[PDB]
DNA sequence: TCGTGCTGAGTGATATCTGCTTTGGGTGGGTGGGTGGGTTGAGGCAAT
DNA sequence: AGCAGATATCACTCAGCACGA
């Protein structure tokens, strides 16, 4: 009888058919457990309950095609070890057989269970086998020629992916004499087109022409991978390779994420050039990946809810904020009302009124002030963090720019755009070039930031809040002084903050010393930073406070007696639209629909706190 | 070079003469210990835990008695306060120790060798090795030190108030 | 209406000869282009 | 040296007829 043998083996094709179907169809979890010494885990339902069967079924149910295995699973069985080392040794033919049983079993349990799931959809399917932890992970410089055409496992940084590039399948081809369509298959990328038409009545010889875009094409690209930094021996360049992902593989890795991949290491030989078969001696490897791995519900609404209920909701959050800063309570809650920010609101008639809130931490440099920035960065779920005039920073503006891998031009948007809705934090706001700064003063008063260079006219939405730090112009600030001139700003751009915060370090003997005992100690409940996070999120994108009737006369009434105090100006009209936008803030913290006078309270507290600095 | 640096000292030689962008990189490299690249053809990251050694001159190129500490330097007083020790090194003539210097310099010129005979230095691969046992090693402080350092901060705190008065 | 040549010129086909051109670099040019590469150094200009 | 176009000399298919069966 005809007997199919992979080339170069004496492994029967028909035996590893057979083999890996008795392992899709019976197979435990508890093989598993006690080939990795874990027997005495086996629990009574699920580790005596079949696997990969499940596993199918569910694709079925999903509609999904992609099956994740597991190589230790082989190892498991007695019969797949053979295969297990295989699939170590041969992978492309093991691979192919794989994806035949898969889609063969597939059909089978339909076939079987005369369910009533339709079979013409699973017929024109195609179905595939991501196999994973195949060994010990390697080095790229532990690469040898020896293991071409290999399994192996790889973890590195991605560094850059390109663009989808179409892979041929399936070449369509038409006759110019008949309007006779056929379509030959592709192997190895070669392109068997026919030499007459197939047509007995129409035997035309050589008048086939190619279509390109009825044909059928497939998803490749190609990332470059750098080795971990723990792989570096001594502190070279680290090496790179160059991986290939095709399919649903695609897009499955962005630039800068650690992953692990498993492929064939494989080799491709380059022409010398591009008139000619001839090639170089020297061939170029990489590696084709096959699997790759990145290394709200209704209970979270009722634990959100239950905090809300809580009463001491507001010392909670500010606490749990900054747990490692000592003594800025006011600063912690002017941080917790701006990130849960204003609403914003879109009018008719009237135009657009900002609901963010901004704030400038300014003071002594020995007080903890990145800290908090960097905090703030890490509880808010969009921003970006940057120092004025800072070439590490991407930018506080859009600028056109030069795609140097492509040699494109690219609008590229700056921090404040990459931050809308979120908040960003400016970490050296004293110096700052006078073009950033003119920059700032538009999004903080138009909150779009608009160019007209390169050809290009458009205008990018930055509806983002600033939390900026700066330092006084000396070694401290002087109190004699008044705050414009210590914090070295214009008048103008300092005038638009909603609340202006002067952390000094005062040389206090109290002061002094619990600051010491707190610092040496780090060598009330708080939560935790991704259960804040979602908190804010949610109250960001759900919760819409209103201002009600004693609203407005509590906020009528403040603003007339802060007025009234003082010819000197004590307060001005932003100093009622801050107002405002903090209560608002407030009425969102406590998850509430209707702002109250205890949130107006609240707000009028914290502007007067900043207007005594003032 | 910042990161054939990373983990270990960087030597760093005409501090002040250094450009600001460079002044940004150590900068970056002290308050964050990162070192970010952030550009079309590539984008990397590459953690930088490495110390810092700078020589600089004053801004008159040899210190004025007259004008203050901090009018004498030239780099913004946050790098300063950012460094955790700062040596002050300068020549104030003097019959004898000019002297001495010039013994030591005329006997290392001529005898090609170290002048100083009262002691043996020890050799430096037993000094690097020791240095490398205690890097290897971690020490702990109890609660009575951190008392007394606690104590010690306030009277330093107090006395650098009364000084920068 | 099968078998076996003899004739045959037509309709091929495949075994067989005749002319570029190339690498890359100014020992092919700028009426082939500068998004197919080269490319660091000096020089002049505007915004700063 | 390799590659693409071309010439020309190489066979093979259907064509059909004479003998006899
Ligand atoms: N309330 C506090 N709680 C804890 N640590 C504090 C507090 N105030 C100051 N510190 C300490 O002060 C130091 C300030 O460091 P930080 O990076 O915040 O400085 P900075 O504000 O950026 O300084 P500069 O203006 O000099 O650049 C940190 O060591 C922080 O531990
Ligand atoms: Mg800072
Ligand atoms: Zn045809």
């Amino acid at each position: 009888e005809p007997l199919r043998i992979i080339w170069g083996t004496n492994v029967s094709i028909q035996e590893c058919t057979t083999n890996f179907r008795n392992f899709l169809m019976s197979f435990k979890y508890k093989f598993r457990k006690i080939l990795d010494e874990r027997e005495e885990f086996i629990n009574n339902t699920t580790d005596e309950e079949l696997y990969y069967i499940k596993q199918l079924n569910e694709m079925r149910e999903l509609g999904t095609s992609n099956l994740n295995l597991d190589a230790r699973n082989l190892l498991a069985y007695k019969q797949t070890e053979d295969l297990y080392h295989q699939l170590l040794n041969y992978p492309q033919e093991v691979i192919s057989i794989m994806d035949q049983t898969i889609k063969d079993c597939m059909v089978s349990l339909i076939v079987d269970n005369n369910l009533d799931y339709d079979l013409d959809e699973i017929e024109t399917k195609f179905y595939k086998v991501r196999p994973y932890n195949v060994g010990s992970c390697k080095g790229m410089r532990e690469l040898n020629p020896n293991d071409i055409d290999k399994l192996i496992n790889l973890k590195g940084l991605v560094l850059r992916s390109t663009p989808v590039i179409p892979d041929m399948k399936v070449a369509f081809f038409k006759c110019n004499v008949c309007d006779h369509t056929m379509a030959v298959e592709i192997d190895r990328g070669v392109i068997q087109e026919p030499a007459r038409c197939e047509r007995i009545d129409c035997n035309e010889p050589n008048s086939m022409s190619l279509i390109h875009n009825r044909c059928s094409f497939a998803d490749k690209q190609v990332i470059k991978l750098q080795e971990t930094p723990d792989f570096v021996p001594d502190g070279q360049t680290p090496h790179s390779i160059s991986l290939c992902v095709y399919d649903e593989l695609v897009d499955s890795c962005r630039a800068g994420d650690r992953i692990e991949v498993t492929g064939t290491f494989r080799s491709i030989p380059i022409r010398a050039n591009s008139r000619q078969r001839v090639l170089k001696s020297l061939y170029k490897t990489y590696v084709d990946v096959v699997h790759v791995k990145k290394v709200i519900t209704d209970q979270d609404l009722a634990k959100i809810r239950e905090v809300a209920a809580r009463e001491d909701l507001y010392s909670l959050l500010a606490r749990s904020i900054a747990p490692s800063i000592y003594e800025l309570e006011d600063v912690k809650k002017g941080i917790l009302l701006q990130l849960f920010g204003g609403t914003n609101k879109t009018f008719t008639k009237g135009g657009r009124y900002r609901g963010d809130i901004n704030i400038l931490l300014c003071g002594d440099p020995s007080t903890s002030k990145s800290q908090i920035l960097q905090y703030v960065h890490k509880i808010t779920p969009r921003g970006v963090y940057t120092s004025g005039k800072g070439s590490s920073a991407v930018g506080l503006t859009a600028y056109i720019t030069r795609d140097v891998d492509t040699k494109q031009l690219v609008l590229e948007s700056g921090a404040l755009v990459l931050s809308d809705g979120g908040v960003c934090c400016i970490d050296e706001f004293d110096k700052m070039s006078d073009s950033t700064r003119s920059v700032l003063h538009e999004v903080m008063e138009q909150q779009t930031i608009s160019i007209a260079k390169a050809g290009i006219i458009t205008t990018l939405n930055a509806r983002s809040s600033i939390l900026a730090s700066a330092n006084p112009i000396g070694s401290r600030y002087n109190p004699n002084l008044p705050v414009t001139e210590n914090i070295d700003l214009p008048p103008p751009l300092l005038s638009r903050f909603d609340l202006v915060y002067l952390v000094l370090d005062k040389v206090d003997e109290k002061n002094d010393r619990e600051l010491a005992k707190h610092l040496t100690n780090l060598y009330d409940d708080v939560l935790p930073v991704e259960f804040l996070t979602m908190y804010i999120s949610y109250a960001k994108e759900h919760i819409h406070p209103i201002i009600t009737e004693a609203a407005k006369t509590e906020l009528v009434r403040a603003y007339v007696g802060m007025r009234k105090m003082g010819k000197r100006i004590t307060a001005t009209t932003r100093q009622l639209e801050s107002m405002i936008r903090l209560a608002e803030a407030h009425a969102k913290m406590k998850l509430k629909n209707v702002v109250e006078l205890e949130d107006v309270q609240e707000a009028v507290r914290l502007i007067r706190s900043a207007i005594k600095d003032y | 070079a910042l990161v054939l640096a990373d983990n270990g000292i960087c030597c760093i030689d005409e501090f002040d003469k250094m450009d600001e962008s460079d002044r940004t990189a150590i900068h970056e490299v002290m308050e964050q210990q990162t070192i970010s690249i952030s550009k079309a053809g590539i984008n990397t990251t590459l953690n930088a835990r490495t110390s810092i050694l700078a020589a600089a001159n004053p801004l008159y190129g040899r210190y004025n008695p007259r004008l203050s500490p901090l009018d004498n330097i030239n780099l913004p007083a946050a790098l300063l306060s950012r460094f955790d020790i700062l040596f002050l090194m300068l020549d104030i003539p003097s019959r004898d120790d000019d002297e001495k210097l010039a013994e030591h310099v005329t006997y290392v010129h001529m005898h090609n060798k170290q002048p100083d005979l009262d002691f043996t230095p020890v050799e430096p691969s037993k000094m690097r090795e020791y240095i490398a046992y205690a890097k290897t090693k971690r020490p702990v402080m109890s609660e009575a030190v951190n008392d007394y350092v606690v104590q010690a901060y306030i009277r330093l705190r107090q006395d650098s108030k009364r000084e920068m008065d």
